[PDB]
């Protein structure tokens, strides 16, 4: 499985940091989407 | 005189080379064909074997159907007269359906449906041939560079015949299957869209076509100029750099100020060649769908006086 | 600075003119007698193009143009503002190209290699002279040449191509286009094949000229060989340029009408000229 | 008509099966397209007319 | 037609053209870096690395695996001309020719330069010598053209230097690479065929004078030729165009 | 003969199952043809 | 027909699977395209006109 | 024996799973065709 | 007449069979299209006119 | 249909994951674009018209 | 068999993760389709 | 979802990260350009109209 | 969030730094030019009209 | 991991300097954005 040299243990923290970044990105995206939808909706 | 190494002055012939086999299925392989002395004055005089797999035979069958369909329609246009068929051969055309049919398949066979059938045949043939090139690279363990270089021209072809007609909403936009019919299609395409010269991607495509000619003149002349040091054996000059590679590098280092390597010049070559059809496909795709008058567009974007 | 292997080649000799007066390198560039000549001509041409820009009143790089003299001047001189700057820049460009080719000849001699490169460049130079010297003189006017602008020289191309109908029906044009297109195809195939052999599937051994011969025999049932492919590339490019200069040396000098009518001679062959049926029957 | 089986001893099964599949697919597509070409048999347009569709 | 502009005159075509400018800049960067795997870093004329190395950084190393256990070649990497380059700089400043100190045709410098390639034969895809003489090859014969065996060889001074004995051919290419030439002393020298003008009654050589064929490097084996020997032979033969010039 | 050299029993079973599939295909095609002709005959 | 399995012993399973996947995708998109082109079965315009949107 | 280097039992298992997939795909196709033909018949 | 077995002692059965199959298919499709060209033999046209489908 | 895990004994996860990511993204973009082309589904224009944004 | 180099257990767990992701994507797809259909049905 | 981290035993993290970055930037600029093209969502033009700037 | 520094264990810092520089510069130039295109936000023209320099 | 050949503390220090520079850049950006928004808001 470790085709990339990862040892299944630092992949856990790699995924944790990546999900932290992904969720911060999605939180800011949701804030922006809500602000625009209040500004003017599309549905 | 002084020999220039443009023709082989002595030919030598030996055992038929059946090629190597990394993961090749020997069963599909053909047997060596004849030997061409005339063609051997310029290169390898051996012909064959030819590999005929499953995508290969699919491509052969579909291409046979496409070419034969065009031929039968050409005979129909001739009145079945062989003399006319050999007189009006260039002027024949399997035209696409007229615009009032749009993208519909409900066109009469004599009125563009046959063009739809032949286009299906050629589509299948060319895509199976691309799969064929990829698989033949796969069997010998080689890189898939030829497959992607082919995909560039395949994309230009798909834009001309498939993607742009779909976007424009009519098969009438596509190129006919004729000799002068497709020349006329080209000239009329330029005239309708207002001087395709001012298409920036047509200009880029011409830049890379001129660059392909310039680059192959340069590379062929360079390799022939250092063929006296075994410059032809490019792979070994990559693995074990000789005086040929160094002299070729230094010629252009002292001429231009920069140079390639025996391996990276072929990266230059493949990219210079594939950018031709890449930019050409982009430019044809933008024509009509986005810009209908390229000279007015040019005026609005510099490129032309107001 | 030099490449890691350059020093053993930086030796005197091979210069056609001079021999030690202009036998040195500025950076990577080899400066010779012709290096000096080509630098002078190129610098003059660039400065004069910029000067013609300020005379034209534009600083848009894509709008700068340097037109040749009008048809009224024939094959004579012209004021700098009218067509004289174009004539001087044509002098400078011809000198720069020729000096570049001869400087390449000197570099070839110093490296002990063949002279294929300057010869192949002389082909391009003669195509350029066909467009700016041979065709205008055979026609009698410098105004039949093209302007030195990025998009105005395309205007020259379009107007000339439509002075004779659809230029696609010129047959020398047809063979030149076939050569250009097959040269691009050959370049794509050669680059791809060499890169595929030098770069295997993944983490496995480099391939051999036999392997690439095998690939192209398994693809199209043939291979031209590594010497043959470079021969073919040089031939395709040079012959494309040759038949380009050929299609534009017979156009407006031998044929004057719409080129499409040329293809009438074949359809009016007496045996099948008057058969009913077909496209032209 | 009781002896054809030995053709599988002169023909590679993979090759012949692929050839048959490709041939049948191409023929079926061609015939369906010809039927769509004829205005008397294009089922989409026939049902458009019979059901009074655009 | 989507001819709508997001801002100014910036339509979809403008987006396409600027995207291509960005992509072309990236591609030219990539292509230039892929071409800096030989001869780098740059060095001063005394062999030390130079102050300037160019705006393009060197690329990451890449490893080629030679087919027959010949080893893994990593490029870029450390480089050295592991041979006695015999030249003296004519000027203290950079950018001037280095004069040969001795006979350049023998020292292997200038147009006679050679590269210290691997001293091993060239192996085909079958693991055999790619090039071997006509006799060593099995079944190879002159299929067409002039047969240059037994023909006199005439140097650039118009004096015979020897006679052709055998042709060395390429196994996977079927190309005639080398001519074997015997001189007055009965020894054999190899000649690349790209330098010989095979006429009807003679095999002319414009590169070398008659009293230089013995100066051609020899071969440790009479049937196998290594890349080092091929490079030495070719460099010596091509050096005669500049150095054997004064003797017509 | 015997280019593949397949044992005669193997060729027998291969042909039998191939003809089973071919008969199945031809039967489905016959049914579809009858349906098409009944819906809208060409004769 | 209970013995159709052994065809897997003739053709490579990966070959068959990837080829049939490509074929399924191509056939599906082709049929969708034919239906989209015809006015009768172009569902977008059907929902535009029927719901009086156009 | 064969060409793909497989046995009959693994061939049976692969045929079973492929047939299950084929039946599921064809059944979803049948349901979709019924839904469309009820929505808008083509006969 | 009853001696044509000696052609296959020299010709390859595989090449002969594939070539003859391709030739027969090409001849058949050429003739079918020829008949479809002539309005006096276009069976789809004839059936359209007989049953008043246009 | 709960015993499909055997796919990974045939198809490399590396190939399928990247190929399907590209496939799904391209199809999603294509469908979104087709909807954007049809005036009945250009949601930007529907929202512009419904809320008097002209 | 095993051209992927994976044992049965690795394949089963990888399939379980992949089906978890596929069902998540399908559920989001159903939600988006339902919202679009109630907002502006295409049937 | 408790085993999604195995995606880093699937693909090279650098490749996934760079592909994600290019993908997301292209999507973001594409969406912003699409909004800027439509007059109802061009915030520059909207703010100009609200304040009577032009 | 705290252990974002781990980013420098995946990419070479020089590549990231040069990519960030060119990306930021191109984005900033693009946005400045977008604002210049719109007459609402062309500060040069706002200063021209506000102070009657035309 | 370990692709870049960096230790954890070197990465820590490099990220510390980078975050200092990033926050300085973003602070200048916020000040400029606020100034123009006061001068000419886009909402
Ligand atoms: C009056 C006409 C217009 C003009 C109208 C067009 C139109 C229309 C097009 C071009 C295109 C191009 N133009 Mg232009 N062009 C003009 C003037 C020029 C001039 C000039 C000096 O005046 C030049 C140098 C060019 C040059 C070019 C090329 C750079 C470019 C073609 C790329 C190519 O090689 O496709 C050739 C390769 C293919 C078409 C694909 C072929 C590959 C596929 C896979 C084929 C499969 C083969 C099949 C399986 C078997 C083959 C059959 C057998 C061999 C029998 N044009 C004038 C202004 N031009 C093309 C383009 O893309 O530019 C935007 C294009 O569509
Ligand atoms: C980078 C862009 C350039 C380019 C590149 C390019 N072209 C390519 C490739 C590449 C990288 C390939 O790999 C591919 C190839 O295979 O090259 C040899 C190809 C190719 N480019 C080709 C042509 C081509 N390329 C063109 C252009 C260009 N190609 C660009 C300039 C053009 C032009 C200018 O119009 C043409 C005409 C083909 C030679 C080949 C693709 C062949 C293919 O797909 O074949 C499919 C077959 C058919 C549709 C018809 C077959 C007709 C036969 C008569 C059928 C019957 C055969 C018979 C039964 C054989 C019997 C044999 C036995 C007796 C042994
Ligand atoms: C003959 C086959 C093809 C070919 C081959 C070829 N070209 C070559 C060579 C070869 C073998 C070289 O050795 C030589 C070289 O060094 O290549 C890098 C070269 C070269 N081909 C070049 C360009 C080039 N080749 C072209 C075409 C071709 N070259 C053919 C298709 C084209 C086209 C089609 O447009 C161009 C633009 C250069 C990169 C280089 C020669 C450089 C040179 O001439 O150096 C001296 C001059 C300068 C550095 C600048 C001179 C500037 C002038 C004094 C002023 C401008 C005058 C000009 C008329 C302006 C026109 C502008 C408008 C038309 C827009
Ligand atoms: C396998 O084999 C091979 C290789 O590899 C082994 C190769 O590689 C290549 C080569 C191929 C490539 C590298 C691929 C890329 C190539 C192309 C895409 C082809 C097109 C190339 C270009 C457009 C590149 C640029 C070309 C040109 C013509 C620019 C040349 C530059 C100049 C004009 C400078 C010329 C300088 C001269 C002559 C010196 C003059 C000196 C004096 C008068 C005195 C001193 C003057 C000064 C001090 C002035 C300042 C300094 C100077 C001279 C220069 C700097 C300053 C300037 C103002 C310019 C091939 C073919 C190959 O097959
Ligand atoms: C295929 C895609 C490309 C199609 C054609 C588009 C334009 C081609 C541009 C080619 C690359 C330009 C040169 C790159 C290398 C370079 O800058 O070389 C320097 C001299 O440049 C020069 O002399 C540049 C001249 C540019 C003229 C235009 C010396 O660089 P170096 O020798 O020190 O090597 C690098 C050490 N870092
Ligand atoms: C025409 O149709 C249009 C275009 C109009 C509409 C179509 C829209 C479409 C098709 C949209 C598709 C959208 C999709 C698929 C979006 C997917 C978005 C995703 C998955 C975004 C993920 C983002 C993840 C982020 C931003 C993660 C960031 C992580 C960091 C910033 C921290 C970096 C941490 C690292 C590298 C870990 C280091 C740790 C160790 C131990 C080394
Ligand atoms: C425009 O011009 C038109 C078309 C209008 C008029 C022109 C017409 C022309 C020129 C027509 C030409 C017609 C010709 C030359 C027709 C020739 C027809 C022949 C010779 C057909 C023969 C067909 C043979 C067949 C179909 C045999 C099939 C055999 C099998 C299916 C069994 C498979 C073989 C096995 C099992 C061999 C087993 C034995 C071993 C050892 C394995
Ligand atoms: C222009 O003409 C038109 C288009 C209008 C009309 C033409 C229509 C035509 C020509 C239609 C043709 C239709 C055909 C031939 C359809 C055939 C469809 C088939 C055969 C579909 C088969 C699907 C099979 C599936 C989806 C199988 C899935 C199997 C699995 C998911 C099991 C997974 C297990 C694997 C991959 C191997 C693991 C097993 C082991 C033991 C390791
Ligand atoms: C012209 O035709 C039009 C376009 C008009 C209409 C035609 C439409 C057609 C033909 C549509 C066809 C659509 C299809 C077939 C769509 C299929 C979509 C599928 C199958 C999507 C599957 C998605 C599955 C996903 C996204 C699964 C993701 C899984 C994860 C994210 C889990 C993470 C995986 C890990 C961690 C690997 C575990 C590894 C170990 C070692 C445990
Ligand atoms: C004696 O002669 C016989 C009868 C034996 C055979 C002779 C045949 C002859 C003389 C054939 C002549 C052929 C010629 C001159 C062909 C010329 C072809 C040319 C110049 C083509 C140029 C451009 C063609 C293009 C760009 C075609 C592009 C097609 C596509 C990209 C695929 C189109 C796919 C479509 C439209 C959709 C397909 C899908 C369905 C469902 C129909
Ligand atoms: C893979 C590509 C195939 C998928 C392509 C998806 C879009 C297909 C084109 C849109 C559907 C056709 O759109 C319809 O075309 C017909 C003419 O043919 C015309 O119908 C009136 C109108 O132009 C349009 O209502
Ligand atoms: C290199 C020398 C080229 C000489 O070519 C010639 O150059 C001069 C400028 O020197 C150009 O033009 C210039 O001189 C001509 C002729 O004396 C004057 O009429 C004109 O006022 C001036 O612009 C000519 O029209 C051109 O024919
Ligand atoms: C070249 C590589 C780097 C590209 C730059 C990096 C950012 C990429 C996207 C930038 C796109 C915007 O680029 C900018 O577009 C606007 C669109 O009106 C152009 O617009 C400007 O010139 C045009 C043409 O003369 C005028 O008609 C127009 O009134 C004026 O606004 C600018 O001349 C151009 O600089
Ligand atoms: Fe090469």
């Amino acid at each position: 499985l470790g085709y990339t040299g990862l040892t299944d243990e630092q992949a856990q923290e790699l995924h944790s940091v990546y999900m932290s970044g992904l969720w911060l990105f999605s939180a800011v995206a949701i804030v922006a989407h809500l602000a625009v939808y209040i500004w003017r909706p599309w549905f | 005189a002084e020999y220039q190494n443009i023709f082989t002055q002595v030919q030598v012939r030996g055992p038929a080379d059946l090629g190597m086999t990394e993961d090749v299925n020997l069963a599909n392989r053909s047997g060596v064909g004849p030997f061409s002395t005339l063609l051997g004055w310029f290169g390898n005089a051996q012909l064959g074997p030819i590999y005929l797999g499953s995508l290969g035979v699919l491509s052969l069958f579909s291409g046979l159907m496409w070419f034969f369909t065009i031929g039968i329609w050409f005979w129909y246009q001739a009145g079945w007269n062989p003399a006319v068929f050999l007189r009006d051969l260039f002027f024949f055309s399997l035209e696409p359906p007229a615009p009032e049919y749009g993208l519909s398949f409900a066109a009469p066979l004599k009125e563009g449906g046959l063009w739809l059938i032949a286009s299906f045949f050629m589509f299948v043939a060319v895509w199976s041939w691309w799969g064929r090139t990829y698989l033949r690279a796969q069997a010998l363990g080689m890189g898939k560079h030829t497959a992607w270089a082919f995909l560039s021209a395949i994309w230009l072809w798909m834009v001309l015949g498939f993607i742009r007609p779909i976007l424009m909403g009519s098969w009438s936009e596509a190129v006919p299957y004729g000799i002068f019919s497709h020349l006329d299609w080209t000239n009329n395409f330029s005239l309708v869209h207002g001087n395709l010269f001012y298409n920036p991607f047509h200009g880029l495509s011409i830049a890379f076509l001129y660059g392909s000619a310039l680059l192959f003149a340069m590379h062929g002349a360079t390799i022939l100029a250092v063929s006296r040091f075994g410059g032809e054996r490019e792979l070994e000059q990559i693995a074990d750099r000789g005086t040929a590679a160094e002299r070729a590098a230094l010629f252009w280092r002292w001429t231009m100020g920069f140079n390639a390597t025996m391996e990276g010049i072929h990266r230059w070559a493949i990219w210079m060649a594939v950018l031709v059809t890449l930019t050409g496909g982009i430019g044809i795709l933008l024509s009509g769908t986005v810009v209908d008058n390229w000279y007015v567009w040019g005026q609005n974007h510099g490129m032309a006086p107001l | 600075a030099l490449l890691s292997f350059e020093r053993k080649y930086r030796v005197p000799g091979g210069t056609l003119v001079g021999g030690n007066l202009f036998d040195f390198w500025v950076g990577p560039f080899y400066v010779g007698f012709f290096g000096v000549a080509t630098f002078f001509f190129a610098a003059l041409g660039i400065i004069l193009i910029a000067w013609s820009a300020v005379l034209q009143g534009t600083w848009n790089p894509q709008l700068i143009s340097v037109y040749p003299p009008a048809l009224e001047y024939g094959l004579g001189g012209a004021p700098l503002a009218k067509g004289g700057l174009w004539q001087i820049i044509t002098i400078c460009a011809t000198g720069a190209f020729v000096s570049w080719a001869l400087r390449e000849v000197e570099i070839c001699r110093k490296l002990g290699i063949g002279y294929h490169i300057p010869f192949a460049f002389a082909f391009a130079i003669l195509a350029y002279l066909t467009l700016v010297l041979f065709r205008p003189v055979m026609m009698g006017a410098w105004g039949y040449a093209f302007p030195y602008g990025i998009w105005t020289h395309l205007d020259w191309v379009s107007n000339t191509g439509y002075t004779y109908g659809n230029f696609h029906y010129n047959p020398a044009h047809m063979i030149a286009i076939t050569f250009f297109f097959t040269n691009a195809l050959a370049l794509a195939l050669h680059g791809a094949l060499v890169l595929s052999a030098a770069n295997p599937e993944k983490g496995k051994e480099m391939r051999t000229p036999d392997h690439e011969d095998t690939f192209f025999r398994d693809l199209v049932g043939y291979s031209i060989g590594t010497l043959g492919i470079h021969r073919l590339g040089l031939l395709l490019s040079l012959s494309a340029v040759f038949f380009s200069a050929l299609c534009m040396i017979i156009t407006g000098t031998i044929w004057f009408d719409q080129w499409v009518d040329w293809w009438q001679w074949w359809v009016k062959l007496p045996w099948w000229a008057n058969i009913p049926g077909g496209i032209n029957g | 008509m009781s002896k054809f089986y030995k053709i599988w001893m002169i023909f590679d099964p993979r090759r012949v099966f692929v050839a048959q599949g490709v041939f049948l697919f191409l023929l079926a597509v061609m015939i369906h397209l010809i039927l769509l070409s004829t205005p008397s048999y294009n089922w989409l347009e026939i049902s458009a007319a019979k059901y009074n569709r655009v | 037609m989507v001819g709508v502009t997001a801002f100014g005159n910036f339509d979809l075509a403008s987006l396409a053209i600027y995207s291509f400018w960005i992509f072309l800049a990236g591609l030219i960067y990539y292509l230039q870096t892929e071409n800096m795997r030989e001869g780098y870093p740059l060095e001063n004329e005394d062999g030390t690395p130079a102050a300037n190395q160019g705006p393009f950084p060197l690329p990451k190393p890449k490893t080629f695996i030679l087919p027959h256990g010949r080893g893994t070649l990593t490029v870029p990497g450390p480089e050295s001309e592991d041979r006695p380059i015999a030249l003296a700089r004519t000027a203290v400043s950079e950018g001037f020719p280095h004069a040969p100190t001795g006979d350049p045709m023998k020292d292997g410098v200038g147009p006679a330069s050679w590269v210290a390639r691997r001293d091993l034969p060239e192996l085909d895809g079958h693991g055999h010598n790619k090039i071997k003489p006509m006799k060593a090859a099995a079944g190879f014969y002159v299929s067409a053209g002039k047969n240059p065996i037994g023909l006199p060889v005439r140097g650039c001074d118009l004096e015979i230097a020897g006679k052709v004995v055998d042709i060395w051919v390429d196994i996977p290419e079927q190309m005639a690479r080398f001519l074997e030439v015997e001189l007055k002393d009965g020894s054999t020298r190899l000649l690349p065929m790209q330098m010989v003008k095979v006429q009807s009654n003679r095999v002319h050589v414009n590169a070398l004078s008659s009293d230089l064929f013995a100066g051609i490097p020899t071969i440790k084996s009479p049937t196998e030729v290594t890349l080092l020997e091929e490079d030495k032979i070719c460099g010596y033969v091509a050096g005669g165009l500049m150095y054997a010039a004064p003797k017509r």
